């Protein structure tokens, strides 16, 4: 497609959130740049109304799955490329296990040279002694798989997915999220075969500043749909090969 | 000068069996040679009138046999790798995994016998002399599984043309369909004996270096003791399309 032209090299990259999650309010801003061509994202992220009033892991997920690394054999599975620059409306809600849940909308789309993901996110049903509101979630993140499959009607994907947030007490917060996503033009994209995107997560600080803040970086390949049957030949004869 | 002694000569130009010198490593290749070869100063004239290949000089050579032992597949090759193991399976006799010289004399006595050419006894161990002495390059008086494919002159594997896209659906059934096609050269819905032998082969070299005979023979029962469902030691079709993950299975 030729929305993948537009991912050769290095992209910049901004993105702006609104939020309310109980009544608190709060906006968060970032840039960096994506780099597709080797599944990577280094991006910076800042609360610009104070203190953040929910852990920064909870927003890593909706603060671009655009700069994925497709391999050459799956280039036809890529919508979020397809769908550029006019770009795709990606919708969510987010349940947190015993706790609230977020429902977000976000636009992505080229602005000029830039990559902008815009975003609005509601937050509702939360405890204030849990562990979202109570910030008892612990500065890291680990790796999940985005599982995508194809919506005709829509024109577009639906995803599903889990992510694992470790608490400070040793256990695990969950997050179950929903998410479709619809292409904002009306020229022709493409509908991928089933399979995932696995991502790994790190979180970081920025040494120098001094307001509440969130430093990720991100590496994501896609993977799961079956190859050229070349593919399945070798990776046979590899496994034969062994012990003798 | 025998076939032997010509084929070392030429062996430290033509390094890489390549079938042919560089012209510029001709003269250096008939000053070895003249270590009557005035002949050599005859055959110079005759083409000297940007490779030199092996048939060429030895022509002018070798006898009309030993050319016959040296050209006689890179003329007409193979029909592919099934006929190839056919062929070892019939002179590898004992199932050595290894042919020896009384195993590769019938080979050749059943080449001249089919190719319609007379030859006595003694020639016959004479050239079985010569062929061991070109081929058998570790010197441990055996030929390997190799070593037929280069006198045979054993063609490139088949299985190298299928591409990592291709993915579809349909595209993965086209080439499931050729692969299979090509090794049951019997048309019996199912691999069995030498095509099985030739699938194995073209498999495994597609990551591994050229693999041995005794390794064949290996690599052929891990194959039926992953994928032989039935156990009746042949690949039906059903069996090797769930085994490549071929989505309905036929
Ligand atoms: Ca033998
Ligand atoms: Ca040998
Ligand atoms: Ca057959
Ligand atoms: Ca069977």
């Amino acid at each position: 497609s030729k929305g993948e032209e537009l991912f050769t090299g290095v992209v910049p990259i901004l993105v702006e959130l609104d939020g309310d999650v109980n009544g608190h309010k709060f906006s968060v801003s970032g840039e960096g740049e994506g780099d597709a061509t080797y599944g990577k994202l280094t991006l910076k992220f800042i609360c610009t109304t104070g203190k953040l009033p929910v852990p920064w892991p909870t927003l890593v997920t909706t603060l671009v799955q655009c700069f994925s690394r497709y391999p050459d054999h799956m280039k036809r599975h890529d919508f979020f490329k397809s769908a550029m620059p006019e770009g795709y409306v990606q919708e969510r809600t987010i349940f947190f296990k015993d706790d609230g849940n977020y429902k977000t909308r976000a636009e992505v789309k080229f602005e000029g040279d830039t990559l902008v993901n815009r975003i609005e996110l509601k937050g509702i049903d939360f405890k204030e002694d849990g562990n979202i509101l109570g910030h008892k979630l612990e500065y890291n993140y680990n790796s999940h798989n985005v599982y995508i499959m194809a919506d005709k009607q829509k024109n577009g994907i639906k995803v599903n997915f889990k992510t694992r947030h470790n608490i400070e007490d040793g256990s695990v917060q969950l997050a179950d999220h929903y998410q479709q996503n619809t292409p904002i033009g009306d020229g022709p994209v493409l509908l991928p075969d089933n399979h995932y995107l696995s991502t790994q997560s790190a979180l970081s600080k920025d040494p120098n500043e001094k307001r509440d803040h969130m430093v990720l970086l991100e590496f994501v390949t896609a993977a799961g749909t079956m190859a050229g049957i070349i593919g399945n030949l070798r990776h046979m004869a590899l496994d034969m090969g062994n012990e003798i | 000068l025998d076939a032997a002694c010509f084929w070392q000569i030429w062996q430290r130009f033509d390094k890489e069996e390549k079938g042919y010198i560089r012209e510029t490593e001709l003269d250096a290749f008939f000053d070895h040679l003249l270590a009557e070869e005035n002949v050599q100063k005859v055959k110079e004239q005759l083409m000297t009138s940007g490779r030199i290949l092996m048939k060429e000089l030895a022509s002018m050579f070798l006898s009309e046999d030993e050319n016959f032992l040296l050209f006689f597949r890179l003329e007409t090759p193979l029909d592919n790798s099934v006929e190839f193991m056919q062929i070892w399976r019939k002179y590898d006799a004992d199932s050595s995994g290894f042919i020896s010289a009384a195993e590769l004399c019938n080979f050749l006595r059943d080449l001249f016998l089919h190719h319609k050419k007379n030859i006595s006894e003694a020639e016959l161990e004479e050239y079985t002399s010569t062929m061991m002495k070109i081929f058998d390059k570790n010197k441990d008086g055996r030929l390997d599984l190799n070593d037929l494919a280069r006198i045979l002159a054993l063609q490139e594997n088949f299985l190298l043309q299928f591409k990592m896209d291709a993915s579809s659906t349909e595209e993965r059934k086209r080439d499931f369909e050729k692969i299979f096609a090509h090794y049951d050269v019997s048309k019996t819905g199912a691999l069995e004996g030498p095509e099985v032998d030739g699938f194995v082969k073209d498999m495994m070299e597609l990551v591994q270096p050229s693999i041995s005979g005794v390794d064949l023979d290996k690599f052929r029962e891990i194959l039926l003791r992953h994928c032989d469902v039935n156990k009746d030691g042949k690949i039906q079709k059903s069996e090797l399309a769930l085994c490549l993950g071929l989505k309905i299975n036929p």
